[PDB]
C-alpha cells in the first residue's frame, strides 16, 4: 500500500492522490475535496491494472498525468492517467526507487550489479523508442545497491545505498558528500525546508537529517524503533511516517494501525543549522483499525485531515478534532480557548449546566455585580438593594443595620461596658462582677416574672424587638403596605394576636388569602377542645402541603398549639424565631434553644447566626465557616469591618479585607476600594476615640527651604514647624504653595461643581522626575500650550 | 462563543490575561507577541501591538503586577527570557509600542515556563527549561528596569532529557500575601513545592504524590480566605488531580498535602488546568475536544457542571 500526494496538477481546490492496492497490482488516481469531510468526497477516476508487482512509484510535477511505476522484475512503466512506454536497464534487475525531476529528468534506483550503475539518470525525450533499454545521460554508483532516492534540485539528487548516503550532482563526476550510515531508506524532504530530510533503517530507527551537517556528521534527531523493522528483507513496505504539509516542524507517525502520533518539534539556533528537539506529541485514534499507510489532507484555516488505506485496501477520510490547548478564566468569569490546530482564539463572555449560565451564576460575578452596585457601604442601602432585585443575606444585614443604628445612637455605648454589636449568646449567658454587670445593664435599660428580666430586655434591644403595641400596629401597617400579607399575619401571630391576624389577612385582595384567613378564623373558638376532630388534622396536612413558609408557621401554630414547631424550621427569619423565643418561653428551655441553635449555626456557617453570636471571635469563626462554604469574602469582609479591629485583632479578618481590596482592584473598582477604606477608617473609632485601623502611611515629607529639616516629624496656611518658613513657591505665579484664599481665581481648563473645580485647582502639585512644584490649575493651564517644565534651566517634559 | 483571529502564521502557544482582565497577550511559534485590548465601546477584541520577539518559538508569557508598570515576560526555546515594557508614546500596531528591557542569557536550555511572583514579594521572575534548573530573577535597582539579578538557582532535575524524548515543565506561585513564599514547580513526572526558608534560600518543602506520567499543567488556586490551599494538576493521564494543602528544618511552616479528588472524565491527556479569581470554578481542557468546568459541592467534592465541545 502506497498513498502518494500529488500536487501541481489540479487547478480547483481538489487535491490529487495516487494509490497502490495492498496486493500490488493496480495504480488508482483519486480526487479529494478537502472542504467536505464525508467519505464520498474521494472520487475514483482511473485504474491501470497491467502490473506485476509494484515496488516504487513517482509522479511528474510539470506535465499532468505522467506517472512512473517501478516493478520487482525490472520493468519501469512511464504512462499517463489523466502514452505508455516500458523501459528497463541494460542488465535487468529489481527497481527500488524512482524519481522524476521538474525539467523531465528521470532517475532510477536499482539493485546491486557488478557491471552496471545503480543510479541511472536519463531523459525520455532523447530516448530511442525502438529499444526497451535506456541509455543514461549520467551513470553513478557502480557495484552498489541504491534503495531510495529523491531529486533535490533541477540538477542534484540525494541517493541512499545500503551502506552510504550521498548527494550526487549531475554536473560533476565526484559526489558532494558520502556519510556512512545504516539508516538509509525512504527519503521524504520537508516541504517547508529543503535542507531537512528524514530516513529510517532496518531496525525501525527513524532519523531526521540536515544536509549542511553532512556537507560540513550526526543526525539531527534519532528515534529508537519508531517505524516498522525489517527494511532490508521486505521490498513492499507501507509508509507509516509522513512530514507535515500543513505547518512546519511537524510529522505524523502511525503506530500499530490504530493511533497517529503528531510529533511537533522545537528549534534553537546556536549563535544557521537549527538543532531540533521534541516539544509535544499528540495522539489521534483512527476511526477504523488495521491501517497500513496514510497521508495528509490540507484543508482551509490550517485544518488537518488524514486519508488512510487499511490492510484490506479500503481508503477512507478521517478528520482531526480541535483539541483545546489552553482554557483560562478571567476575573469577570470569561473563558478563553486556544486550539492546537488553527490560529483563532475562542471566547465565552459572561455578557449539565450551560457554560454561560454557570459563569453568570458564579459567586465571582455575583460579587462583582454587588460591588459595582455599591454593596456593604450602608446596611439600609444593602437592604434596599436586595429588595430591589438570598433572603438570609437581607436578614443578616437587617441586624447589622439595627445594631449599627443602636451603637450610633449611643443607646448601647453608654456606661463602663461598651457592649456594641454583642451577641445574644454572650449577653444572656453572662461572661468584672455579676452585680456590676447587672447594674450597668439596668442603667442601659433605664433610657418581670423572671429572675433575669434585664437580660431579656438587653436581648430584645439587641434583636430589635423592644416594641410597644403602637409599634407593632405600625409594623403591621408597613408590612401591609409592602404587600407581604402572609408575613404580616405571621408577625401578628408572633406577637400572639390571632384576631388581629385574622383581621389583617382577611382584608386582602387574593381570594386564596381570604380563604386562608377564613381557615385561621376557626381557632378563635377552637381553643378549649383538645381532641382530634379533622379540623386540626386537615390543618396539619395543609401545613405540610402549603408552599409559603409564613402560612406553614401560622397553621402549625394554630393547630396542635406548640411553640417548638415554629422556632425549629429554617424557612423563616432567625430574628423572628428569636422574637418568639424571647417573648413566650421559659428561661429553662430558652438556654437549650439558644445552645442548640448556636451550635447549629456556628458549624453550618449561616450568616443569620450573627443574631446569637454578634461581632465576636465566635462570629469570626462563623464567618470563617461561611467563607469555607461559599467564598463570599465580600460579605465576610463587609461584616467583619464592623468591629473586628475596634475590639480585637485576628489575622483572618485582615486576610479577608486584603483579598476584597485586591479583587476590587482587579475589577477596576478603585472608587469602591476608596469607599471601603474610608468606611474602615470610620468604623474603627473606639470608645475613647483612638483610631485602630491600619491606615495608609504618609508618602510626602517636604523638606523646609530655610531650616532644612522635615516638616512632618493649619487648615488654610501650612508652614514648617521648626522655623515657620513657608512652602516653595509656584513656578507659574511665584506665590507660596499650600495656602487657599488666593487673591485671584485660577480658572484652569451646576455652579457647585465649578466652585469645587476652582477650589481644587489651588492645590499642591509637583513633578516627581525634576522636583518642581506648581498649582494644579496653573499646571492644567500651562501644559495645554507648552511641553517643558516652566522653571528656567530645567529640561523635563512633565506632561508625559 | 465569538471566535476572533489572533493573526499568527503558526500555532498560538500561550494566552494570558492581565491583572485587570482587559488585555490578553498571545505568543506563538511564528516568533511574535501580540497584545489585544478589549474595547469598551465595540466590545470586540482588537490588536494593540504585534512585534517580533525571539529567534525561536515562544512558549510562555506572563504579565507583571500592575503596580510595577506594564511588563510582559517572554520565555522561548532559544534559551532567552525577554522583558518588555510599554512606552505609550508610540503608535499602535507598529512594533515599537513595547520596548525591550533585558535579555536573560543564563539558561543553557530551551525555556518552557515563565512566571511572576505576586506583588508583595517584589518584582521577581521564575524560569524553567529542559536543563532542569529553576532560576529566580529579581529587580533590585529601582532606577532602571534593565539590571535583573539572578538570586536563587535550584536544580529540579538531575540530568537534562535527551532531544528525542519529550518533556514538559510548568510553574505556579503562591497567591497569598499572608503565607510565606511558596512555588509549585512541575518537573517531567514530579510536582515539588519550594518554600523560602529562614536563610533566604529555597528548600524542598512538600511533594505531590501520584503523577505516573508527564505533568502538563499546574495551577495554585487563589486563597480567598480559607484555611486550606488548592493545587490543580493536569497530567498526561486523564487525571485532574486537586491537592488540598494545610499549612501550620529551616522552614517557617511545615505543610501537609492530601489528595482531595481525582477525575478521569477527559479520557485522554489534560493539557491545561486553571482556576477562577475566587477558586470556585476550575477549567480543564483535554483530548476529548471538550473543556469541562468543575465546581466544589457542599461536601468539598468537585463535580463537573458544564461541558463545552469545540
Ligand atoms: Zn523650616
Ligand atoms: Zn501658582
Ligand atoms: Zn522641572
Ligand atoms: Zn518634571
Amino acid at each position: 500500500g502506497l498513498i502518494k500526494k500529488v500536487t501541481h496538477w489540479s487547478y480547483d481546490n481538489l487535491i490529487d492522490y495516487l494509490s497502490v492496492n495492498p496486493t500490488r497490482d493496480e495504480v488508482t488516481h483519486y480526487k479529494v475535496d478537502p472542504e467536505n469531510e464525508s467519505d464520498e468526497s474521494i472520487i475514483k477516476l482511473h485504474t491501470v491494472k497491467d502490473f506485476g508487482s509494484i515496488t516504487c512509484l513517482d509522479y511528474s510535477e510539470s506535465e499532468i498525468g505522467m506517472i512512473g511505476v517501478g516493478e520487482k522484475n525490472g520493468y519501469l512503466r512511464i504512462f499517463n492517467i489523466s502514452y505508455d512506454i516500458r523501459v528497463r536497464a541494460k542488465k535487468q534487475r529489481c527497481i527500488n526507487s524512482l524519481g522524476i525531476n521538474t525539467n523531465g529528468l528521470i532517475a532510477m534506483g536499482l539493485d546491486r550489479n557488478k557491471h552496471d550503475s545503480s543510479l541511472q539518470i536519463w531523459d525520455m525525450n532523447y530516448h530511442d523508442d525502438s529499444h526497451e533499454t535506456i541509455n543514461p545521460m549520467f551513470s553513478y554508483c557502480t557495484n552498489e545497491s541504491i534503495v531510495s532516492l529523491k531529486f533535490l534540485n533541477d540538477t542534484s539528487v540525494l541517493a541512499a545505498s545500503t551502506k552510504f548516503l550521498k548527494e550526487i550532482d549531475v554536473r560533476s563526476p565526484n559526489p558532494i558528500y558520502q556519510h556512512p550510515t545504516r539508516l538509509t531508506y525512504d527519503i521524504k524532504l520537508n516541504p517547508f525546508n529543503d535542507w531537512q530530510f528524514s530516513t529510517y533503517g532496518d531496525d525501525g530507527t527513524l532519523a531526521i537529517w540536515d544536509r549542511r551537517k553532512l556537507s560540513d556528521a550526526s543526525p539531527l534527531l534519532t528515534f529508537e524503533k519508531l517505524v516498522g523493522s525489517g527494511a532490508a528483507s521486505r521490498k513492499y513496505m507501507n509508509s507509516c511516517f509522513r512530514w507535515s504539509c500543513v505547518r512546519n516542524n511537524e510529522f505524523a507517525t502511525l503506530h500499530r494501525g490504530d493511533t497517529i502520533k503528531r510529533w511537533r518539534l522545537g528549534y534553537y539556533c546556536d549563535s544557521n543549522i537549527e538543532n531540533l528537539f521534541v516539544s509535544s506529541v499528540h495522539d489521534t485514534n483512527t476511526m477504523y483499525d488495521r491501517v497500513a499507510t496514510f497521508d495528509y489532507i490540507p484543508r482551509s484555516n490550517n485544518g488537518t485531515s488524514l486519508i488512510c488505506m487499511r490492510q484490506s485496501g479500503t481508503i477512507y477520510r478521517m478528520p482531526i478534532s480541535e483539541v483545546c490547548s489552553k482554557a483560562i478564566l478571567n476575573n469577570r468569569n470569561s473563558l478563553l480557548l486556544s486550539n492546537f490546530e488553527n490560529t483563532e482564539i475562542d471566547e465565552i463572555r459572561v455578557n449539565f449546566w450551560k457554560p454561560e449560565k454557570l459563569l453568570e451564576k458564579d459567586i465571582s460575578v455575583i460579587m462583582r455585580t454587588r460591588a459595582s452596585l455599591g454593596y456593604g457601604l450602608d446596611p439600609m442601602n444593602t437592604v434596599e438593594m436586595i429588595d430591589s432585585s438570598n433572603a438570609y443575606i437581607r436578614n443578616t444585614w437587617r441586624w447589622i443595620a439595627i445594631a449599627k443604628a443602636s451603637v450610633d445612637d449611643g443607646t448601647m455605648v453608654s456606661g463602663d461596658l461598651d457592649l456594641g454589636y454583642e451577641g445574644v449568646i454572650g449577653i444572656w449567658n453572662g461572661i468584672l462582677s455579676d452585680k456590676q454587670l447587672n447594674k450597668e445593664m439596668e442603667k442601659i435599660i433605664k433610657l418581670a416574672g423572671s429572675p433575669k428580666y434585664v437580660q431579656r430586655r438587653l436581648c430584645l434591644i439587641i434583636s430589635g424587638w423592644d416594641l410597644s403595641r403602637s409599634d407593632y400596629e405600625d409594623k403591621y401597617n408597613i408590612i401591609m403596605k409592602n404587600g407581604h400579607y402572609e408575613k404580616a399575619a405571621a408577625w401578628a401571630v408572633f406577637f400572639g394576636d390571632i384576631p388581629k391576624a385574622v383581621e389583617i389577612l382577611g382584608s386582602a385582595k387574593k381570594e386564596r388569602l381570604r380563604l386562608i384567613a377564613t381557615a385561621i378564623a376557626g381557632y378563635l373558638a377552637y381553643k378549649d377542645l383538645p381532641g382530634n376532630n379533622a379540623w386540626r388534622q386537615q390543618c396539619r396536612k395543609m401545613s405540610s402541603e402549603l408552599d409559603d413558609p409564613y402560612l406553614r408557621v401560622i397553621f402549625a401554630f394554630i393547630a396542635d398549639n406548640d411553640w417548638w414547631d415554629i422556632l425549629y424550621e429554617p424557612a423563616i427569619s432567625l430574628r423572628e424565631r428569636l422574637g418568639v423565643a424571647l417573648r413566650f418561653l421559659n428561661d429553662t428551655d430558652l438556654t437549650t434553644f439558644l445552645d442548640r441553635t448556636s451550635s447549629t449555626v456556628i458549624e453550618n456557617g449561616e450568616l443569620e447566626g450573627l443574631i446569637l453570636t454578634g461581632i465576636t471571635p465566635n462570629g469570626i469563626d462563623l464567618l470563617q465557616s461561611y467563607v469555607n462554604k461559599t467564598s463570599d469574602v465580600q460579605s465576610a469582609a463587609l461584616i467583619s469591618i464592623f468591629g473586628s479591629p475596634r475590639y480585637f485583632r485576628d489575622q483572618r479578618v485582615d486576610e479577608w479585607i486584603q483579598t476584597y481590596r485586591d479583587m476590587l482592584k482587579s475589577w477596576e473598582l478603585f472608587s469602591m476600594r476608596a469607599r471601603f477604606d474610608v468606611l474602615r477608617s470610620k468604623l474603627s473609632r473606639t470608645k475613647t476615640g483612638v483610631l485602630t485601623a491600619d491606615i495608609k502611611p504618609r508618602q510626602i515629607y517636604i523638606q523646609c527651604q530655610n531650616c532644612k529639616q522635615n516638616i512632618n516629624t493649619p487648615r488654610h496656611k501650612y508652614c514648617c514647624p521648626h522655623c515657620g518658613s513657608s512652602f516653595p513657591r509656584c513656578a507659574i505665579c511665584l506665590m507660596p504653595l499650600g495656602t487657599s484664599n488666593l487673591p485671584f481665581v485660577i480658572n484652569g481648563t451646576n455652579r457647585e461643581l465649578v466652585s469645587r473645580k476652582l477650589k481644587l485647582n489651588e492645590w499642591f502639585s509637583f513633578c516627581l522626575s525634576c522636583n518642581h512644584g506648581m498649582h494644579a490649575g496653573h499646571a492644567e493651564e500651562w501644559f495645554d500650550r507648552h511641553n517643558v517644565c516652566p522653571t528656567p534651566g530645567c529640561t523635563c517634559q512633565c506632561n508625559k | 462563543m465569538q471566535p476572533f483571529d489572533s493573526g499568527h502564521d503558526d500555532l498560538v502557544h500561550d494566552v494570558v490575561y492581565d491583572f485587570y482582565g482587559r488585555h490578553v497577550a498571545t505568543c506563538s511559534s511564528d516568533q511574535h507577541i501580540k497584545v489585544f485590548k478589549l474595547d469598551k465601546d465595540t466590545s470586540n477584541w482588537e490588536l494593540s501591538d504585534s512585534w517580533r520577539a525571539h529567534d525561536s518559538s515562544i512558549v510562555a508569557i506572563d504579565w507583571a503586577s500592575p503596580e510595577y508598570g506594564r511588563i510582559i515576560a517572554s520565555a522561548s526555546y532559544d534559551k532567552t527570557v525577554k522583558l518588555w515594557e510599554e512606552d505609550p508614546d508610540q503608535e499602535e500596531c507598529s512594533g515599537r509600542r513595547w520596548n525591550k528591557l533585558c535579555t536573560l542569557n543564563d539558561s543553557k536550555g530551551s525555556l518552557y515556563s515563565v512566571k511572576f511572583a505576586p506583588a508583595h514579594l517584589g518584582l521577581k521572575l521564575a524560569c524553567l527549561g529542559n536543563d532542569g534548573i529553576l532560576r529566580l530573577y529579581d529587580a533590585l535597582e529601582p532606577s532602571d528596569l534593565r539590571s535583573w539579578t539572578l538570586t536563587s538557582e535550584m536544580k529540579v532535575l538531575s540530568i537534562p532529557p535527551a532531544n528525542h524524548l519529550q518533556s514538559d515543565f510548568c510553574l505556579s506561585w503562591c497567591p497569598s500575601r499572608f503565607s510565606p513564599e511558596k512555588l509549585a514547580v512541575s518537573a517531567l513526572e514530579q510536582a515539588i513545592i519550594y518554600q523560602r526558608g529562614k536563610d533566604g534560600k529555597l528548600h524542598v518543602a512538600a511533594k505531590l504524590p501520584g503523577h505516573k506520567s508527564l505533568i502538563r499543567s499546574i495551577s495554585w488556586a487563589p486563597s480567598i480566605g480559607r484555611w486550606y490551599q488548592l493545587i490543580a494538576t493536569g497530567c498526561k493521564d486523564g487525571r485532574i488531580r486537586i491537592f488540598k494543602i494545610t499549612e501550620k528544618a529551616e522552614l517557617q511552616s511545615n505543610l501537609q498535602v492530601e489528595l482531595l479528588s481525582e477525575h478521569d472524565d477527559h479520557n485522554g491527556e489534560v493539557w491545561s488546568v486553571s482556576w477562577n479569581l475566587t477558586g470556585t470554578i476550575l477549567s480543564s481542557a483535554g483530548d476529548d475536544g471538550k473543556v469541562r468546568l468543575w465546581k466544589a459541592t457542599y461536601s468539598n467534592e468537585f463535580k463537573c457542571m458544564s461541558v463545552i465541545t469545540a
